[PDB]
């Protein structure tokens, strides 16, 4: 890498980490996606 | 030499000969 | 408007719960025969691949695009 | 190189992934550009083929050079589109240096 | 576009007649692939009879099998399509 | 009585005087490749995309405009037949821009498909390609027509099936553009169709812009409750949540139309 | 916060697996990424965007970018171009 | 192929045939056979641009109306064919005629002085707007091969000079003997007639029998 | 043979030199037997037609006489129609523009004579926009004559009643297209029909109609005055009659001149037009019938001769009879690479054949023409070639795929050398 360096990209990290796993770094699965079915809240005025 | 019209308006002049329509 | 899909019958068992997974957000589904969709070349075998089995059928007749009569002269036509 | 992410949702990784291991499911940004709001290899199901490297048009999906990503639980082991997009930050020098070696061979 | 040759396609196709002739009480149709294979279809009761003439004739000796399989059609009322390839 | 009698291929099917040679090969079962031929829209002849070959004759004919006649024998699948798709389909690709992993029409795409079972697996246009301005025909519709093959069936349904006469061709050449003139939008209902009738994905659904794909679409055939006519359509589902409801044909009642209301 | 504002609710019990733990997400968000790149002002009216790289970019599209108003935006990088 | 409304050319700029033009309006529609007005479209819109050069969006509208024909209607035909301007045109608007047949008697060179006389390259036009450049396809008239269309007019067989001379003519003073500026009587044999030299037949002449 | 003589020839107020009004066309005597003719009936003269055995005279040749007894059938309740295509569009064609503006009235008369045959109610004569001027002629002739009670009712003392109309073109070489004449008369945009629906069964208005060029019109009215043997005896066979022969480009004395049709090349230029400029020897290529036919190179000139039979079988077609030549002075690949960019400029695009395919020529040659396209490419063109001359919808894809094919066919050399020549700089 010395001789001939990587390509910068103004994104590329420059702390890469190792295995996080049994530290509390670790990547913990979870849906990104928004909710789906939204609904339809009572009315918060008593009728 | 002709006006811009020579066509339409000569046309025009003919509409009295032009025979009867459909 | 390719119609090779629409030739051949198919039965189809219905359709059952798709819950959502916690952990990813996947669907989850409980029923075993829901992705099962079996090809029958004709109404008469389809029908008695219920019977021997044993599930309900609710047969759906074919409906087929009726002919239609088409000329390109019409579209030119003195009054439409 | 300017920092959007590649993948534009064509779901063809999808389509040919043996395993059906990627979901994707994806909705128009607010841009107005074609992204995924959820991207998940599930690596335990994934078999390693290659193909989803093969398949992407825009080649957003790349099998990264790192083999050592062992995991004490079976959840990490499960990426979503958060964890891929920062696999490809790290190893984005190596991966293109490894593209770029092969690209004329593919 | 795979090279095809027409000797083979005729040699199968003259011993599936052969083997019809023989084996008449059974054999329903004898056809060869395009890709040169024979598959001589036999009425379930000539199992037995048919398997026999192939693997004990002079002009016909047929060993080993290859393997048996059974594809389902379920449409077809047979649901079973019993196949055994010999060499 | 009225039953020429017609070959495709020497089969001898009987039709109507009147039937064209495209309808000619339905009956037999082949299918013709199309494209700005649709069954309830009228005949236009722009594509050209349906050249056959009928027997003894000079030059290849239009199915879908070609009145059969007495004899005729099809040849669908002449050689000659065939270099009459495999030169009409390498122009079609040619002007066209390769955005399919764009185009959510991608496998519902009339053009890929016959393009794959009916053309060439290359390419020799190597020249440069054109692009039209997209244009903001609505809220419903969103037309990316770069994408556009002039098939002209959007300005037939566009008259004939609807009554809007709005959508119509501007100029001529390679730069003939199929947009409203003026930027008036398509308002009418019945409005949608047009998404289902463009085989190309030039003008698809805004909302299903990319929320999926259809080869993951789950079809389960239901009814339209929206609205009276009990139109039939198809529900797509995937993953549990509905993406898309679109015609699918019932003869007496929504003959594979729907309103822009129940889709 | 993350890329599509996925933000567990207060209430939601799968904020537990944040629990003694880092949710993943990533500072780089590509829908600024885009715009800090410039209006690219090209003199044609219709250019290309292979992607940059040729092959090792995206399949190859021509942009329209004659309407005065508005930039031509590649559908594959966001990449905008106007004349 | 595409109209963003501008202040200038959008409908604001109001269009009506003044009452002559109607006039002519109808006997156009008179030819075509009645229940057919919608045919009298190409022959109206050509009658709007002789009223207003432009033709701007509001004119087609206009003959829509007139013609009680659907909009885009309008808009296909003014937009496919190329006699109508569809934008604010030249005074003059001289087309200059580079098809094959003139081109092979040297018409780039007429265009080239018509550049820079005009000092305006083709496809624009003069500050005064008095003077178009178009590159016009052939506009028949080939035998005289060097050929330019100003306006209506058609200048024929013109030699790079001619046309100059001609410019000037246009430029101070009007109507300078539109037609070939050259020896030869329209497309007769330049050097002299190949046939037709003797006087023409008669009445009768080599009748059959009824 | 040729050497047509002037008392034999039909236009004889061609190059004026005659009042094109009606009093010099009374010395011609253009009028003579019209009501006669008339009065003959509609089959007699169709029949002097088939005799005649004129063809097409425009575009394609077609039996002219066939052709109009296709609507010689019993009406069925819509009115028949006379179209006159005046267009003249195919580059190099001045041919039309004299009769039109020279001898109106020949045209008037020949429409009358052709009307009674087809039984046509009334003719529409499409001269280009283009031509305003002309326009201005025709219609003060057109005007003289009802004057005089030649046309309209009572037709020239015949119970006959023919209107003639004249129509405004906007620019369009497609316009020009039988089927699309009538799309153009109808008001819609110029976009030819399929044939399936032919022109006389669907009309115009969806009345029977038939299309003539106006060549084609204004010779029926002389054919049945001087009888179709007279007419058919000057040309070859089939080919008959003597079309006027419109020659334009290195030549020294470009003129249109009528002379027998099958009349050598060679001598076309040889003894009317002029000398082809710089020698007969300085002859690269001529275009016979006009930038849709294909051009045929010197050696086949000087053998060749103008008649339908003779170019079809040297593989070119008469056309319009436009002669157009090519000096040795001249870039072919790039004079053919303007007529490809003539017809991008100018198909409806209608039809996927054309649309594409003449723009993807159109930049094949100019790449051609700069030398960048590599020799390969060269036949490839010539599979471009043929894709769009059978499939397309109308003739102008037709059209485009000759030119190419003859710059193929007898000049593949000199294009590869400009293939060559490009690739040697680098
Ligand atoms: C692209 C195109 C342009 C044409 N232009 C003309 C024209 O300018 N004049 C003409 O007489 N025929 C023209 N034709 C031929 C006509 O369509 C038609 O065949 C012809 O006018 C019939 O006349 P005829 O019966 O006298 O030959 C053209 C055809 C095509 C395909
Ligand atoms: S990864 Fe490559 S293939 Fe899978 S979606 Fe994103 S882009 Fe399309
Ligand atoms: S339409 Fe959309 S999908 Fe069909 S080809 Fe063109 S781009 Fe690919
Ligand atoms: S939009 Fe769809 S339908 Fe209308 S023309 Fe272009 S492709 Fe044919
Ligand atoms: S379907 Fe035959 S013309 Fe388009
Ligand atoms: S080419 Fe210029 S006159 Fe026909
Ligand atoms: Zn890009």
């Amino acid at each position: 890498p010395t001789t001939n360096p990587p390509t910068a990209r103004k994104f590329i990290w420059t702390n890469h980490k190792f295995n996080v796993s049994a530290t509390p770094e670790q990547y913990v699965p979870y849906s990104t996606t928004r909710k789906k079915i939204h609904e339809w809240v009572p009315p918060s005025t008593p009728y | 030499d002709y006006n811009t019209y020579t066509f339409l308006d000569l046309n025009l002049d003919l509409s009295k000969f032009r025979l009867p329509q459909p | 408007s390719g119609v090779n899909n629409t030739k051949k019958w198919k039965m189809e068992f219905d359709t059952r719960e798709r819950w959502e997974n916690p952990l990813m957000g996947w669907a989850s589904t409980a029923d075993p025969l829901s992705n099962m969709v079996l090809t029958f070349s004709a109404k008469e075998d389809a029908i008695a691949f219920a019977e021997k089995n044993g599930w309900s059928y609710d047969v759906e007749e074919k409906k087929v695009p009726k002919p239609k009569s088409k000329s390109y002269g019409a579209n030119f036509s003195w009054n439409k | 190189p300017s920092g959007e992410e590649r993948c534009i949702a064509c779901k063809l990784c999808e389509a040919i992934c043996p395993a059906q291991a990627i979901t994707i499911e994806a909705e128009p940004r607010a841009d107005g550009s074609r992204r995924t709001t959820r991207y998940d290899i599930d690596m335990t199901k994934c078999i390693y083929c290659g193909f989803c490297q093969e398949a992407c048009p825009v080649d957003a999906i790349v099998e990264g050079p790192n083999f050592e990503f062992s995991t004490e639980t079976h959840e990490e082991l499960l990426y979503n589109k958060e964890k891929l997009l920062n696999n490809g930050d790290k190893w984005e020098a190596e991966i293109a240096a490894n593209i770029q070696a092969d690209y004329l061979y593919r | 576009v795979r090279p095809r040759s027409d000797v083979t396609h005729k040699q199968l196709s003259a011993f599936g007649e052969y083997v019809a002739e023989i084996l008449p009480k059974y054999v329903q149709q004898v056809q060869v692939s395009c890709l040169d294979e024979l598959e001589i279809c036999i009425h379930p009761d000539g199992v037995i009879p048919t398997l026999t003439f192939l693997r004990d004739h002079t002009n016909a000796q047929f060993k080993s099998l290859a393997d048996l399989t059974a594809v389902d059609v379920p449409t077809r009322q047979n649901r079973f399509e019993i196949v055994y390839n010999l060499l | 009585s009225n039953l020429i009698e017609v070959f495709v291929d020497g089969q001898s099917v009987m039709v109507e005087p009147g039937t064209t040679v495209l309808q000619a090969c339905e009956k037999v079962g082949m299918q013709i490749p199309r494209f700005c031929y649709h069954e309830r829209l009228s005949v236009a002849g722009n594509c050209r995309m349906c050249l056959v070959e009928i027997e003894k004759a000079p030059k290849v004919v239009a199915a879908c405009a070609m009145p059969v006649m007495k004899g005729w024998n099809i040849l669908t699948n002449s050689e000659k037949s065939k270099k009459a798709r495999e030169g009409v389909m390498e122009f079609l690709l040619a002007n066209h821009p390769l955005d399919c992993p764009i185009c959510d029409q991608g496998g519902e795409c009339d053009l890929q498909d016959q393009s794959m079972m009916f053309g060439s697996d290359r390419s020799r246009f190597l020249e440069g390609k054109r692009a039209v301005e997209d244009k903001n025909i609505g809220p419903l519709v969103k037309t990316i027509m770069t994408r556009c093959i002039q098939c002209t069936r959007c300005i037939r349904f566009a008259s004939e099936i609807a009554g809007v006469d709005d959508l119509g061709t501007t100029g001529r050449g390679n730069d003939m553009q199929v947009g409203t003139y003026i930027e008036k939008m398509f308002m009418s209902e019945l409005s949608g169709n047009v998404i289902d009738i463009c085989p190309v994905g030039a003008l698809t659904s805004k909302p299903y812009a990319f929320t999926a794909r259809p080869w993951e679409t789950r079809k389960t055939e239901s009814i339209d409750v929206m609205d009276a006519v009990g139109s039939n359509i198809v529900v797509s589902t995937r993953t549990g949540e509905v993406m898309r409801i679109l015609p699918r044909m019932h003869e007496d009642i929504n003959e594979e139309w729907i309103s822009d209301k129940t889709r | 916060i993350t890329h599509t504002g996925q933000v567990y609710d207060e209430k939601d019990y799968r904020r537990v697996r944040f629990v003694d733990r880092q949710k993943e997400v990533n500072e780089n968000f590509a829908i600024d990424l885009i715009a800090q790149q410039p209006v690219n002002e090209v003199e044609h009216r219709i250019i290309a965007c292979d992607g940059g790289g040729g092959a090792l970019g995206h399949p190859k599209v021509y942009i329209n970018l004659d309407k005065e108003t508005k930039t031509g935006t590649c559908g594959y990088c966001g990449l905008q171009f106007k004349q | 192929f595409v109209h963003r409304d501008t202040p200038e050319n959008n409908p604001d700029t109001p269009f009506d045939f003044t009452p002559e033009n109607y006039k002519r309006i109808e006997a156009i529609v008179k030819n075509y056979p009645e229940g057919h007005q919608a045919a009298a479209v190409l022959p109206v819109l050509d009658l709007a641009q002789r009223q207003n050069g432009w033709l701007p969006i509001s004119a087609m509208n206009k003959v829509a109306e007139v013609l009680q024909v659907p909009p885009m209607r309008v808009y296909e035909v003014a937009t496919f064919y190329t006699m109508y301007n569809r934008k604010p045109v030249g005074k003059y608007h001289i087309q200059v005629c580079t098809t094959t047949p003139c081109m092979l008697r040297d018409s780039d060179s007429i265009l080239e002085t018509l550049q820079r006389k005009l000092g305006i390259k083709v496809g624009e036009t003069t500050p005064d707007k008095l003077f178009t450049l178009i590159e016009v396809e052939c506009l028949g008239a080939c035998v005289n091969a060097p050929m330019v269309q100003i306006n209506d007019n058609y200048y024929e067989d013109l030699t790079p000079k001619d046309i100059e001379e001609i410019i000037d003519e246009l430029k101070a003073g009007k109507v300078p003997k539109p037609g070939p500026r050259s020896g030869r009587f329209c497309c007769e044999p330049a050097g002299g007639l190949t046939s037709l030299t003797e006087p023409p037949k008669g009445p009768g002449f080599g009748v059959q029998a009824g | 043979f040729g050497s047509l003589k002037d008392e034999d020839r039909i236009f004889t107020n061609l190059y004026g030199r005659h009042d094109w009004r009606l009093k010099g066309a009374l010395r011609r005597g253009d009028w003579y037997k019209t009501k006669e003719i008339l009065l003959k009936g509609p089959d007699w003269i169709l029949g002097e037609m088939k005799t005649s055995g004129l063809r097409g005279r425009g575009g394609a040749g077609f039996p002219t006489g066939l052709k109009w007894s296709f609507m010689n059938k019993p009406s069925d309740g819509r009115p028949k129609y006379l179209v006159v295509n005046a267009d003249e569009g195919e580059p190099g064609t001045c041919k039309d523009r004299e009769i039109m503006r020279h001898d109106p009235h020949k045209l008037v008369e020949g429409c009358l004579v052709g009307g009674r045959a087809m039984g046509a109610r009334a003719a529409y004569i499409y001269i280009r926009g283009e031509f305003y001027n002309e326009a201005s002629n025709l219609q003060v002739a057109i005007r003289e004559a009802y004057e005089a009670g030649l046309i309209g009712k009572n037709a020239c003392g015949s119970d006959y009643d023919f209107d003639v109309f004249v129509v405004r073109g906007a620019g369009a070489y497609i316009c020009g297209e039988e089927t699309a004449l009538i799309e153009s008369i109808e008001g819609k945009q110029g976009k030819p029909r399929l044939k399936p629906p032919f022109p006389a069964d669907v009309g115009v208005f969806g009345c029977p109609t038939t299309v003539a060029n106006v060549e084609t019109v204004a010779v029926s009215p002389t054919i049945c005055r001087r009888g179709g043997t007279w007419f058919a005896g000057f040309g070859r066979e089939r080919n008959s009659g003597t079309k006027l022969f419109n020659i334009s480009g290195h030549v020294n004395h470009p003129c249109t001149v009528e002379e027998e049709m099958s009349v050598p090349l060679k001598e076309l230029i040889e003894k009317h037009a002029g000398g082809v400029t710089g020698g007969w020897d300085n002859l690269l290529a001529v275009i016979p019938g006009g930038s849709s036919t294909p051009l045929i190179p010197k050696s086949v000139c000087e053998t060749v001769l103008m008649d339908f039979d003779a170019l079809v079988q040297a593989q070119t077609g008469l056309g319009t009879a436009a002669v157009i030549v090519m000096d040795r002075s001249t870039d072919i690949v790039k004079a053919i690479a303007r007529l490809i960019e003539f017809y991008k400029h100018e198909s409806c695009g209608q039809c996927t054949p054309c649309r594409e395919g003449v723009d993807w020529m159109n930049k094949v040659m100019a790449r051609f023409v700069k030398g960048d396209a590599r020799p390969a490419e060269i036949d490839s063109l010539w599979e471009i070639s043929k894709q769009i001359e059978g499939h397309t919808i109308c003739a102008l894809g037709d059209g485009a795929a000759w030119p190419v094919q003859g710059l193929i066919r007898h000049f593949r050399p000199e294009l590869e050398d400009r293939m060559q020549r490009f690739a040697q700089q680098h």
